[PDB]
RNA sequence: UUGAACAGAGAGCAUUUCCGGCAGCAGAGAUUUCAGCUGUU
């Protein structure tokens, strides 16, 4: 359970399944007693019954505009640049991929406890 | 993840591990790619509107004998009230510009009658009498300001026409720019330099000296933000306001060039000279495409429309051309079909201002418009597939409202691009230095590299090797000791010799032992 | 095969296609 | 000739009644968008900006603090807003912070109260009445472990006693205290650890590792048979109550100070360490560590995890509070104040929202989790643009100057001083360890997360 | 503990809602959180309403304003409880119920064992909202003018406690 | 966006649409576009509940021709794809939001209660449970809403407990309208009668009880006067022994209503049932005495008892001592009452047993005739 | 702590059961529709 937590890539909190109880209908009554005289009395009966020159120049002002190195997850170069490679942004996506890669992996109920998890 | 049809503009270029962890992650990279191209092309089925058409219906039917009196009957009311005519016989000739909504129209006379209007609804915004020389105008980042390239020095006015700046950097501009992401103003002239203003902070961005006389034509790269300039030599130049010397040097036209336009995508651009000569060019490849030759007389405009289309103005002609912009040699613009020749790209529209001369071109966007400056006004030709039908509310609303422009200039000045980030490739944001190293180095890798870095000076590593199988004329050591300074004597030098009289030694024995 | 009539009916107010009413406005003339 | 135009009916665009928005046409097309790459960077980059303005993580203190400095801080595991604070003049305090305020304080022992924790007694011959009353548990230097009562004003379903139920007596001083978290058993250390039962008044075993004092202990959450313990003998000790026995032992370089075991994961704990570091350990293998946590000054004095397990707080001898990521060995941000001394005691909120530190100066302190967060709810599209900033921040934080806008903190000038000084002075051991690697042809590269430990007791 | 369900005591009737959203209560003092009861935005993502049941009359009214004020239980209320709060087990897990008055919850608590009553500073925080905002949250199924109805009914409790004579 | 989330939803269906071949590009298009206007109306301001109304006719005449298309071109029923539940899934889902938005617009919970009903294959009894359960709890007071559901489940479920339950839990919210109680009792005796008539079919096929008796109806009767007569009071509260006449009075229509379908009820022991009632009537009510307090309905109910004493049987069989018995006990009622009063009940009792016999049986054609002739002139 | 009986919820999981083909009969609803039965595939 905690390499399927570790390597699933959302989670959301409770992971524990809650209890749940039987939801409150018109169909049934919920009490079990009658709590009404008529529940009564009918519950007794029912009972009862050249051209192109390119300068080559290092552009110096571009520099902090790029990466230094290949950063740390990644072991080279094509792996970072293809992490690059979509814009988050909704203006070069759809509305439902961009709520796709906007939605963090950690997320949490606002004001409730969070528990350590159950063994299954 | 089902493969579509239209996938292939939604695509984009980039420039077997053990860890399990990158495995994953990057497969997740990959499939998040995959289903977002998908789903961003799946969604040409909202696109409300479709582009215009011109189609001949019979052999005899050709699309550029259709006149504008017909296509005005032939369209709907809206379009043809759209298609306005200004006779301002006085102050001309008349160089026009447009907003980036197309909202606004922005004429300027040579003698100083320059005017900001609301076209379609007919509301005069400002109306100037300078009683001077002016050649150009432009909008700023709304319909709200603009600025004036008048005699000497350019001049920035507002919504109603009150002067708040005269910017005395800017000297005798005879072309001027706006770039929308960056805010930067800029301008070029007779004295043969670029500017670039900030006007969202006043600064001066840059000040770069094309040494080429003074600039005939200037146009934006609209896809990076990169200025091609047009001088006199013959040669466009590719500038960025961070690098004083150009990106790129095109030998366009043998003559001074006449006018550049680029499209929207950024990857063709079209040059006339005064030779006569219209060449259209690969922007990102840097090879030319076509070279119309000898046209009748020299173009003295371009434009290029967001579909696509290719307009020329050469004195009083506009002709048209369509999917002129393509590789094949079948899209090269022609004017006479030989014998009906359907691999002949003969003209798609072409239109006679008799008695005038086009002073300027101008696409109105996101309509089947081409507006005309000329020496009498303004003329507006209903084009059938010049404008993108389907724009984006986002970037630009031709329905826009006052809160919204209200909005979107704080949201634009907050999102403004800094001026170093304009390069040739606009991915270059977020990339590795090409100096740095490929591959990643951690600890152990950086210490065995100092410490073959240290044992090279023992392994003498660092001066070439000996080859007796090479001649001493083309030998790298002869080469490394003449590169050296012959004064100073150091000790690399001393080894570098030593090897070399070695070498000589060796390759005289065996010259020796064959004769 | 041909479009039934109840089938152009239902294309007509599926499509929103205004050409009946077109040919209305071109047919209405001195009718009373 | 087919002549057909744009032609664009103004019903589509303007809406006609003036109750309605504005539609909004979008066009996927990249040309119609361009600068994708420095557009989003632009946008990261006033996020990190911003977040940098918003950085404002001081909540508030609690009450009026304690007379001495605070030195046992235990959390209510089920109840959000309820702490318990101890300090050195045997003052004990049970707080809401809701309100911010006590509902109770006693003067509970006259030593030194050594250890707090938060119980839910279970006794054989009757219930207690949870719902309304809080229990907790104490240990002083006086020879004693109380446990109280105190009334709690969640429920309103009725219209008792607060103060001492039972007092354990033991013959030595007592240095720490946990509970089990569903027995009603605990533990309280000192000279010899002792596992008692609150139906008993005296120890139901001894679980000591020979003849040295025990100064911490700590249960495992989820395997709530196991224990933990640290002693003044640079030594970590796990328990299990199934074998009842001192399971195996670790001995580092310097003594532990407290330790916190992972919510989300059962086998994995943190150590807090006199190295200036912590230490995040695997139970199965403690031949080494999993991370080290370096970025304090002075000694770690205490540890917290996050309930979600991704992150740890560390209180430092430095005045200072560092919130680190598990997956890195540095910290995310730090804490301090002018008016902060000497943090002996950090805990997460159950909410992983906010941070309880108790001081040298008798303060107790509430700090959030998140520096730039607040608690209000959000829209949808106030939530959906944090969500993009964030996701956004993480995918160019390897850029030059949004790095060095999203480090930058300011620090206190003795803290600053002191890592200059510890940075020549690692510098000063890295060239003597070049020097000895100069000079002997094979010598062994021993891991950053294997040089804390001295040994261990079974060999693996 | 989470407030799971909301009971508002409404002149004209009854009203039960459901909690989508707990707001966080170890800074419920702060200014985001005090500021999210007056925006109308922020506290529906909190609140949404389950149920009403509207009086039948003015004389059922003032009898259900007696009730409240004595803190009985009246009949509708058992009615609208029972049919909105789900089933729960006394012994584990109640079913959390926010009130406005402290004293109504023993009452709640012995019709409805399954039931625990909450009225901290929370929950006195969300029928604050609730009052204020009113009207809006009920979605048009309010059928009378709530103002006048208030009215009346406080002339009518006012009427009925002093016993008024108009002899 | 909502809507751009909306229409990305809508994408799959289109993408089925085009990949058989019954819909165009184009086409699609078109179908899109009405489909932004209408999502635009439902996710932004000032929208009504009509723009829900106009997008479910919309998509119904989109599905009618989605099915003209695929029986025309594909000559299949229904594609085995996407397609053919797509837009009743949409259909439900703008009635769902429809009436989360607008929940107080009873005419668009019928129409979504309809539809439901009405794609009975493909929906589920757990669906129509959930939207009565919502719609229940946001209107309690709706009597109608009740009885609606008693009868889905009592029709199409023949689930009487459910039925029961939700009678009773109906009366608990309801109970001072007389409709609900009406109701009940009309369940509480077809039941009874489903259950005598399956014991007949089962004497039938092979080779008492207070149930089969009716005293459930009977218990839920007099609960039913007790109540409405309490919450009659409570609604219109000397003048208060007037108010007593007026409750009483108002009590013995529903009475007399009850009466009536219990003659529409002629399986049941209608004998039994009318000695019920009025036995309830002879019994004292409000304080008051029933016959000095309304003696014209005291007179009314004898009549009615005399009347129904024979009236049960048929005119053509009728019992001669059966009718000398009815015209003896008023014969007894005219000397108990007062002359007016005798007058009275004895030209109601002529006109009755005129209507009854003399209408249907001619003194001629039946010799007992001419005596009911002699009878009626006595009388 | 477990078992049994009872009352359930719609709220989870599984299905290697059946039904979303056709023909025919018959009923009901608002000429069509609806589920059902009998065959067949």
């Amino acid at each position: 359970i905690v390499q399927q937590n570790r390597r699933a890539d959302h989670l959301i909190f409770p992971l524990n399944k809650p209890t749940e109880h039987n939801h409150a209908s018109a169909f049934t009554r919920t009490q079990d007693v009658p709590q009404t005289e008529l529940q009564e009395k009918v519950d007794q009966v029912l009972q009862e019954s050249q051209n192109v020159i390119i300068n080559e120049k290092v552009n110096k002002k571009n520099l902090k505009y790029q990466s230094s190195a290949v950063p740390f997850p990644f072991e080279n170069r094509e792996q970072y640049e293809r992490s690059l490679r979509m814009p988050i942004g909704q203006e070069w996506t759809s509305r439902a991929s961009h709520q796709e890669l906007i939605k963090p992996r950690i997320m949490t109920k606002p004001g409730q406890v969070i528990d350590p998890l159950k063994a299954p | 993840i089902k493969e579509r049809e239209n996938q292939n503009k939604f695509e984009r270029s980039t420039y077997q591990t053990k860890d399990k962890k990158l495995r994953a992650g990057l497969k997740k990279i990959d499939e998040q790619y995959k289903k977002a191209v998908s789903s961003a092309a799946a969604t040409d089925y909202l696109l409300p509107e479709s582009n215009g058409y011109l189609e001949p219906e019979n052999e005899l039917e050709k699309t550029f004998k259709v006149q504008q009196s017909e296509i005005k009957s032939s369209v709907d009311v809206s379009t043809a009230n759209k298609a306005l005519d200004l006779s301002l016989k006085e102050f001309g000739p008349y160089h026009i510009k447009y907003a980036k909504n197309g909202t606004h129209l922005l004429i300027t006379g040579r003698k100083g009658h320059v005017a900001s209007m609301d076209w379609r609804k007919g509301q005069l915004r400002a109306e100037l009498f300078l009683n001077e020389t002016c050649h150009s105008a432009t909008y700023l980042q709304n319909e709200q300001y603009f600025a004036v390239a008048q005699k000497k020095y350019t001049f920035i006015y507002d919504h109603e026409g009150t002067e708040l700046h005269r910017l005395k950097q800017h000297i005798e501009a005879r072309h001027l720019d706006f770039l929308p992401y960056h805010y930067l103003l800029v301008t070029a002239g007779e004295t043969g330099w670029l500017k670039y203003h900030d006007v969202s902070t006043g600064q001066l961005v840059s000040e770069l000296r094309t040494k080429a006389g003074p600039t005939m034509a200037m146009a934006q790269n609209p896809w990076n933000a990169v200025m091609h300039l047009g001088h006199s030599n013959g040669t466009v130049s590719l500038w960025s306001p961070s690098m004083p010397e150009p990106l790129v040097k095109l030998l366009s036209a043998r003559g001074p060039v006449n006018s550049i336009a680029i499209d929207r995508s950024g990857y063709y651009m079209a040059t006339t000279g005064a030779d006569r000569s219209m060449k259209i060019w690969d922007i990102r490849n840097f090879k030319q495409l076509h070279s119309v030759e000898s046209l009748p007389t020299p173009g003295t405009n371009v434009s290029i429309s967001d579909t696509g289309l290719l307009a020329l103005s050469r004195g009083p002609h506009v002709t048209l051309w369509k999917d002129a912009l393509k590789l094949s040699g079948d899209s090269k613009p022609c004017f006479g079909s030989m014998g009906g020749n359907p691999h002949r790209n003969t003209p798609y529209m072409s239109h006679l201002f008799a008695g005038n001369k086009v002073e300027n071109l101008g696409f109105v966007p996101f309509e089947d418009l081409l507006g005309v400056g000329h020496q009498t006004g303004i003329t507006n030709l209903i084009v059938p597939g010049a404008g993108e039908a389907n724009y984006d509310a986002l970037e630009l609303n031709p329905f826009e409202t006052k809160k919204q422009r209200q909005e979107q200039e704080v949201r634009t000045l907050l999102n403004k691009l800094p001026a170093d980030t304009i390069t040739l490739d606009p991915n270059s944001i977020g990339s590795v230095d090409k100096r740095s190293s490929t591959i990643r180095l951690n600890a152990k890798d950086l210490a065995q590299t100092t410490m073959d870095a240290n044992n090279k000076a023992k392994t003498n590593s660092d001066i070439p090797d000996v080859k007796p199988d090479v001649k001493g004329k083309n030998s790298g050591l002869r080469s490394f000791l003449r590169k050296k300074t012959q004064n100073v004597i150091d000790e690399r030098k001393l080894r570098v010799q030593k090897q070399l009289d070695k070498e000589k030694n060796i390759r005289k024995r065996n010259h020796q032992i064959k004769q | 095969p041909p479009p039934d009539e109840e089938e152009q009916l239902l294309a007509k107010f599926v499509f929103g296609d205004t050409t009946d009413l077109q040919e209305n406005l071109a047919k209405f003339n001195a009718d009373f | 000739m087919k002549i057909k135009t744009i032609k664009r009916s103004a019903d589509d665009y303007v809406p006609v009644k003036s109750t309605q928005e504005s539609q909004m046409p979008r066009n996927l097309n990249p040309e119609l968008h361009p600068f994708e790459r420095a557009r989003e960077y632009t946008k990261a980059l006033n996020a990190t900006k911003l977040e940098r303005m918003f950085a404002k993580p001081f909540v508030g203190q609690l009450g009026y603090g304690h007379r001495d400095g605070v030195y046992a801080i235990a959390k209510n595991y089920g109840s959000l807003n309820k702490l318990a604070t101890g300090s050195a003049d045997g003052v004990i305090k049970y707080w809401n912070m809701s309100t911010r305020e006590e509902f109770v304080s006693f003067k509970a022992h006259y030593g030194l109260v050594t250890g707090l924790c938060v119980t839910q007694p279970r006794f054989h011959d009757k219930k207690p009445d949870l719902k309304s009353q809080n229990f907790m548990l104490s240990c002083s230097d006086d020879k004693t472990v109380k446990l109280w009562s105190i009334n709690v004003d969640d429920y309103s379903n009725k219209n008792n006693e607060e103060g001492l139920i039972r007092t354990f007596d033991g013959e030595s001083a007592f240095q720490g205290i946990d509970s089990h978290r569903e027995n009603s058993t605990f533990a309280t250390g000192g000279a010899k650890i002792h596992l008692w039962d609150v139906n008993r008044l005296k120890p139901v075993s001894d679980l000591s590792w020979g003849a040295d004092n025990i100064t911490s202990l700590k249960f495992n959450q989820n395997e709530t048979d196991i224990l933990a313990s640290t002693g003044s003998d640079n030594s970590i000790v796990l328990y299990d109550l199934r074998t009842n026995s001192p399971t195996q032992k670790i001995v580092q370089t310097m003594r532990t100070n407290a330790i916190c075991w992972n919510p989300m994961e059962a086998f994995n704990f943190v150590t807090a360490n006199e190295d200036h570091n912590a230490y995040y350990y695997d139970m199965r293998n403690l031949s080494r560590s999993l991370n080290v946590f370096k970025d304090h000054v002075s000694a770690v004095m205490d540890v917290d995890f996050s309930p979600t397990g991704d992150e740890i707080v560390t209180g430092s001898y430095d005045k200072s509070i560092r919130i680190y990521k598990t997956n890195h060995g540095h910290s995310r941000e730090i804490y301090h104040t002018k008016r902060m001394q000497h943090v002996f005691q950090v805990k997460y909120s159950m909410d992983s929202k906010y941070i309880i530190s108790g001081s040298d100066d008798g303060n107790v302190r509430l700090w959030r989790s998140k520096a730039w967060e607040r608690s209000n709810v959000k829209t949808t599209r106030e939530k959906n643009k944090l969500e993009y900033d964030e996701k956004l921040k993480e995918r160019f934080r390897h850029m030059p100057e949004i790095k060095r806008i999203s480090r930058h903190r300011h620090v206190p000038q003795v803290i600053k001083k002191a890592q200059e000084i510890k940075n020549i002075e690692l510098s000063s051991i890295k060239r003597r360890e070049a020097n000895e690697r100069r000079t002997r042809k094979d010598m062994p590269y021993i891991s950053e997360r294997k040089k804390q430990i001295v040994g261990t007791v079974h060999k693996y | 503990a989470p407030i799971e369900y909301l009971l508002f005591e409404e002149p004209t009737g009854y009203a039960v809602f459901k909690v989508k959203l707990q707001q966080d209560d170890i800074g419920s003092r702060l200014k985001e959180v005090q500021e999210q009861i007056n925006d109308f935005g922020a506290f529906t993502k909190l609140i949404e309403l389950v149920s009403f049941a509207p009086f039948k009359g003015a004389a059922e009214a003032l009898e259900n304003a007696n009730d409240i004020s004595e803190g009985l239980v009246s009949e509708s209320l058992k009615a609208i409880l029972d049919l909105n709060l789900p089933k729960a087990s006394s012994k584990k897990k109640n079913i959390t119920l926010a009130i406005s008055d402290k004293n109504l919850g023993p009452s709640i608590k012995e019709e409805f064992p399954y039931v625990d009553c909450i009225s901290n500073e929370l929950a006195q925080d969300l029928i604050r909202g609730v009052r204020l905002h009113g009207e809006k949250l009920f979605k048009g199924l309010q059928s009378g003018d709530l103002e006048r109805a208030q009215l009346g009914l406080g002339h009518a409790y006012s009427r009925a406690k002093v016993k008024f004579s108009v002899q | 966006s909502k809507t751009r989330y909306y229409l990305e939803q809508c994408i799959p269906e289109m993408d089925d649409l085009v990949e058989k071949g019954l819909f165009t590009k184009n086409e699609v298009s078109l179908i899109m576009k009405k489909r932004t206007d209408f999502e635009h109306r439902l996710n932004s301001r000032g929208s009504s509940i009509n723009d829900y109304i106009k997008y479910i006719n919309y998509e119904s005449n989109v599905n009618k021709l989605r099915a003209k298309r695929c029986k025309r071109i594909l000559q299949v029923k229904k594609t085995n794809s996407l397609s053919d539940w797509s837009i009743q899934q949409r259909i439900g889902f703008i009635y769902q939001r429809g009436t989360n938005k607008f929940p107080q617009d009873l005419k668009f919970w019928a129409m979504y209660l309809n539809y439901m009903k009405a794609r009975g294959n493909q929906t589920s009894y757990k669906k129509i449970h959930n939207i009565y359960n919502q719609l229940l709890k946001l209107h309690p007071t709706n009597v109608d809403i009740w009885i609606s559901c008693a009868k889905y489940e009592y029709e199409v479920h023949a689930n009487f407990k459910s039925c029961r339950n939700i009678f009773q839990n109906g009366l608990r919210f309801n109970p001072d309208v007389p409709k609900l109680w009406y109701e009940y009792v009309k369940f509480e005796l077809n039941f009874i009668t489903k259950l005598i008539n399956r014991r007949k079919v089962m004497g039938l096929i092979n080779e008492t009880n207070p149930a089969l008796r009716g005293d459930i109806a009977l218990t839920i009767f007099d609960v039913c006067m007790k109540t409405l007569g309490k919450h009659y009071i409570n609604k219109h509260k000397k003048m208060n022994i007037e108010l007593n006449k007026e409750t009483l009075n108002y009590l013995f229509s529903e009475s007399l209503r009850y009466i009536k379908l219990f003659d529409e009820f002629l399986d049941l022991e209608r004998d039994y049932l009318i000695n019920h009632v009025l036995q309830f009537w002879k019994n004292d009510m409000y304080d008051l005495s029933l016959r000095k307090d309304l003696p014209e309905l005291y007179l009314k109910t004898v009549m009615i008892d005399i009347t129904l004493n024979i009236r049960y049987m048929p005119v053509e069989k009728l019992d001669i001592d059966q009718l000398q018995l009815s015209v003896k006990k008023y014969f007894a009622y005219i000397s108990k009452l007062d002359s007016a009063s005798v007058k009275s009940l004895k030209n109601e009792y002529r006109s009755y047993l005129q209507d009854n016999y003399l209408k249907k049986m001619n003194a001629e054609d039946d010799p007992r005739y001419k005596i009911l002739d002699l009878i009626i002139s006595k009388l």
